[PDB]
């Protein structure tokens, strides 16, 4: 998925947030890797992406 | 406003809490319930569950 | 006369009266009532205390 | 910083989920207590060092 920067914090285990809560969630006893990187050159527009 | 980051200034506010040693003046946003008596209930008075 | 039995009465009431004054041991946590560490900490660290 | 205000919060409700849920601080980092348990807690001697 494509989140804003500042939302990183949010993908993790036990949080309470508003792309946690309402759009991905993570259980407790979670396993895995969380990869996040910088998509500024391809998934944004100048006019509004 | 030209320097990278860390040197760049920063505000810090740093909130200092005690905890449930004397009674408590500011609380959260949960709702209270009635009261009841003699029946065994799981309660919560000011976050003492 | 009778120390013997009070003797043992003695050291059944003193040993019951000890286990239950331990429950106020810490113990290197930061509380002794289990509910505060559910209120207060995240599971990764509420289950460490 | 040498001369960091203190203010004292007293007599109120707060919602700390509007601070939590807001995006804008890059560093909320919490020591004695869970982040996500403000709202659940009720407290005094509250002090705000700016």
């Amino acid at each position: 998925f494509v989140i804003r920067g500042d939302e990183v914090r949010q993908i993790a285990p036990g949080q309470t947030g508003n792309i946690a809560d309402y759009n991905y969630k993570l259980p407790d006893d979670f396993t895995g890797c969380v990869i996040a990187w910088n998509s500024n050159k391809l998934d944004s527009k100048v006019s509004g992406n | 406003p030209t320097y990278g980051v860390g040197h760049q200034p920063y505000r810090v506010v740093v909130l200092s809490f005690e905890l449930l040693h004397a009674p408590a003046t500011v609380c959260g946003p949960k709702k209270s319930t009635n009261l009841v008596k003699n029946k065994c209930v799981n309660f919560n008075f000011n976050g003492l569950k | 006369a009778l120390g013997k039995l009070q003797d043992v009465v003695n050291h059944n009431a003193q040993a019951l009266n000890t286990l239950v004054k331990q429950l106020s041991s810490k113990f290197g946590a930061i509380s002794s009532v289990l509910n505060d560490i559910f209120s207060r900490l995240d599971p990764p660290e509420a289950e460490v205390q | 910083v040498y001369a960091w205000n203190r203010k004292r919060i007293s007599n109120c409700v707060a919602d700390y989920s509007v601070l939590y849920n807001l995006a804008p601080f890059f560093t909320f980092k919490c020591y004695g207590v869970s982040p996500t348990k403000l709202n659940d807690l009720c407290f005094t001697n509250v002090y705000a060092d700016s």
